[PDB]
């Protein structure tokens, strides 16, 4: 239902998406604080 | 059809083919276990056993 | 979840080492984000673009604004700080992330993850199967439902063995991941320790900004540089531990060669010989689970045991059968003997041993069972029939059958299908054998133990033999009856048939004799004889049958006999005769000299008349002349008032003489196929006439009076 629809490339894209979300949020935080 | 000798499960439409390809990429055996209930000869076997 | 057991001890240790490394890297990163600064102060005496370092002391006044201090601090931090010193925590975080990705590589990859989840589920259920612990305890009565559960477990085990034993995929992926982890540890442990020295508390930067400041060289302080050195040492110590663990893993894997599971110690200890060594993608996982827990291996081994599977199937076989179904399955043969014929049945359900009323047991296509002692409970068994089974026996079973067996019948395609302990049964009296036992240069040698069967009396042979067996001839001293069915093969007596003088009956059907050897006449105790399908054309030798004073019956039917030799008139001792399926055309008067004749079957012949001497044969009671040229009936036919039943159908008989009423004992009559027009009224006055005993067409029967029909139907209902 939530796991069987995901091929390997789907998992890798999801991981890259999570990493990009972390990158964007961290960049926003750094711009807020120290920029 | 070659293995179980059941000439049924002839083909599918576009949507069923799409879903079946995605299942095969996820796992090559779940499609084999899923197509049994589409088999006509298997359905005959189940009907005969139940009867 | 349940994947805890998959991880080796070193896997958990790597997990926690990575956890610690990620924690310290995150702490270092968040500290560098906020509290990381550098404090810079210029140098006034600048020689060679460097700090020359040339009444209370007074403060040195650089006359610089705090904003200028901030600008120079930022510029010096950017230009003249080691990049590794600026990005150690982010690099460590990236390395932890890639380590985690490599660790969950095979785990987050669905291709192998499907195999892993199936394997862990099957291993879990095989460890916890109720039947596995029972089988281990065997070193019983079971539920049918648990039998189905264990049976489906065996089916899934076979399916999974077919599916994954071939693969060898997860092994390759884990090997690649281990290689990546080891080499990455080596790379980081190399370059990090190469560049560790660059993190120093004090730095000297000459960014050459004089249009804004006037100064050239600056000495600066990085407070966390000692702290970052501590973090680097701690992290690289963690890296050393991770690399030691990874090298241990890879070396153990290379030394192990776990593509085939040895599997011989467990089966050797438990004597479960059916525990074969499994191939790659099954041995590797088995070894990993053994690393977690060796016992889990054995808890699965018993379900790869074919002996265990067969035992479970036998338990299910015993569960299925109910004594009532065998009771309804008990039948009565033509010998009034209770029969339970087990056919194409996998094994013995011991419940069949409770019905002592079983008189005859017939076994066919039953795979090589062994008789348990409980057969001793079957008192009534006297005759046995085994068809194509190389069955074994137990000593109590052999002892019970040694005195509780009377007849035995075997139908075998191959010699080995005969158990060899047959010669130990001393109460055997009738033995029947079917199938080609013929061998070359050792024929009649496998059956040499018949001499041990002292009480053997009857013997039936269906083996297409061409020579009389020597052991059979020797054992014929106490045989009273011998039957041979060579079914096509011509047999030579070799004069060895006369040594069984005690013989009383002799049957040679389809033996293609084509002639009567003299030795047959030597059997003084012989009374009946059948020589069907021996292609007999001339039977004038019957004159020597004067030798047999107890010559009661004779059969030479299904032959070429077209004429009757008169010497049978000497054979007055005959009481029955059957020479049908021949080409006999006339009945000599001399045949009527055997007045003791009681039964005849001369059907399927060229006969066209009945001689008036039938009144001579007053002892006759049954005669068949079907498929002949009979169109006339003598009055003397009706002179035998004790004639019970007749088979006279399918002839050219125009009319039935009215003297049929003289047949007072006439019970059954066949007239179907006769060219009759009116049934005689005196046929309807016979006391023993019944519609069942009246085989005649309805149209010709309708010529009878209606009262005759009514009485016939009334006797049919009564």
């Amino acid at each position: 239902a939530f796991r069987v629809l995901k091929p390997w490339w789907d998992v890798f894209t999801d991981y890259l998406s999570v990493a990009m979300l972390m990158i964007g949020v961290f960049g926003c935080t750094l711009q807020v604080m120290q920029d | 059809r070659q293995e179980t000798g059941i000439d049924d499960i002839p083909d599918v439409k576009n949507d069923f083919a799409f879903m079946l390809h995605m299942i095969d990429q996820y796992d090559p055996l779940y499609s084999k276990r899923f197509a049994v209930f589409l088999s006509e000869v298997s359905e005959n076997k189940l009907k005969q056993l139940n009867l | 979840p349940a994947y805890r057991i998959l991880k080796p001890w070193w896997d958990v240790f790597t997990d926690y080492i990575s956890i610690v490394m990620l924690m310290i890297a995150v702490f270092g990163g968040t500290l560098q984000v906020t509290q990381d600064k550098m404090i810079c102060l210029p140098c006034k005496w600048v020689t060679k673009d460097s700090c020359n370092d040339s009444t209370g002391p007074t403060g040195i006044k650089y006359d610089l604004d705090r904003h200028q201090y901030n600008y120079v601090d930022a510029v010096c931090y950017e230009n003249r700080l080691h990049w590794f010193a600026k990005y150690f925590p982010y690099l460590v975080l990236l390395h932890t992330l890639i380590f985690l990705a490599c660790s969950n590589f095979w785990f987050k990859f669905p291709r192998t993850s499907s195999k892993l989840e199936h394997f862990v589920s099957i291993l879990l259920k095989c460890f916890d199967s109720p039947w596995t612990t029972r089988a281990l305890s065997e070193t019983g009565v079971l539920d049918k439902k648990e039998g189905e559960q264990a049976k489906a477990l065996f089916e899934k085990v076979k399916k999974f063995r077919t599916h994954v034993e071939e693969g060898d995929i997860v092994y390759r992926l884990y090997m690649r991941q281990t290689i990546i982890k080891v080499i990455k540890f080596a790379l980081i442990i190399c370059y990090t320790v190469y560049y560790v020295h660059n993190i120093k508390f004090d730095v000297d930067c000459t960014v050459d900004i004089e249009s804004l400041t006037g100064y050239r060289t600056y000495r600066c302080a990085h407070p966390l540089a000692t702290l970052f050195k501590i973090l680097a040492s701690f992290y690289i110590s963690l890296v050393i531990f991770y690399g030691l663990i990874c090298m241990y893993t890879l070396w153990w894997m290379l030394r192990r060669s776990l593509k085939k599971y040895s599997f011989e110690s467990i089966r050797e200890e438990s004597s479960y010989s059916d525990i074969p060594d499994v191939k790659n993608d099954f041995a590797f996982m088995l070894h990993l689970i053994d690393q977690y827990d060796p016992l889990y291996s054995k808890r699965f081994a018993v379900f790869l045991s074919e002996v265990s599977e067969n035992k479970l199937r036998q338990l299910n076989l015993n569960n299925e059968w109910t004594l009532d179904k065998l009771r309804q399955r008990l039948t009565k043969n033509a010998q009034d003997k209770l029969e339970l014929h087990l056919f194409m049945l996998s094994g013995i359900p011991d419940t069949v041993f409770d019905l002592v009323e079983l008189e005859v047991l017939k076994l066919e296509l039953i795979p090589d069972v062994t008789i348990p002692p409980s057969i001793a409970q079957l008192t009534g068994l006297k005759e046995l029939w085994l068809y194509h089974t190389a069955a074994k026996i137990e000593a109590p079973a052999l002892a019970f059958l040694r005195e509780n067996l009377r007849a035995l019948h075997i139908k075998f395609t191959d010699i080995k299908e005969i158990p060899l302990w047959i010669y130990s049964l001393k109460t055997l009296e009738e033995l029947h054998l079917t199938g080609n036992l013929s061998a070359e240069n050792n024929r009649y040698i496998v059956i040499d133990g018949l001499r041990e069967l002292k009480r053997l009396k009857v013997l039936r042979l269906k083996s297409n033999l061409s020579k009389l067996p020597q052991v059979v001839t020797d054992v014929g001293v106490h045989l009273q009856k011998l039957s041979i069915n060579n079914e096509g093969t011509k047999l030579i007596v070799l004069n060895s048939l006369k040594k069984m003088v005690n013989l009383t009956e002799l049957e040679l059907i389809r033996c293609d004799l084509e002639r009567i050897p003299h030795s047959i006449f030597s059997l003084h105790n012989l009374q009946e004889i059948d020589l069907k399908d021996n292609n007999l054309k001339t039977i004038e030798e019957i004159i020597s049958f004067q030798h047999l004073h107890r010559l009661t019956c004779l059969k030479l039917w299904y032959n070429h006999i077209a004429y009757i030799p008169i010497q049978i008139g000497n054979l007055t001792n005959l009481e029955r005769l059957y020479l049908n399926r021949n080409k006999i055309e006339k009945i000599p008067t001399q045949l009527f000299y055997c007045r003791k004749l009681r039964y005849l079957d001369l059907s399927h012949n060229n006969l066209t008349f009945l001689p008036a001497d039938i009144g001579l044969l007053q002892n006759l009671q049954n005669l068949a002349v079907t498929a002949n040229r009979i169109e006339a009936l003598p009055p003397e036919l009706f002179q035998c008032r004790k004639l019970r039943a007749l088979h006279l159908g399918n002839n050219v008989l125009q009319s039935l003489p009215s003297r049929v009423g003289e047949l007072t004992n006439l019970t059954q009559i066949e007239l179907r196929g006769n060219r009759l027009e009116c049934l005689p009224v005196e046929l309807g006055e016979c006391p023993l006439l019944k519609r069942s005993g009246l085989v005649v067409e309805e149209d010709l029967f309708s010529t009878l009076p209606p009262e005759v029909k009514e009485r016939l139907w009334r006797a049919d209902k009564e």
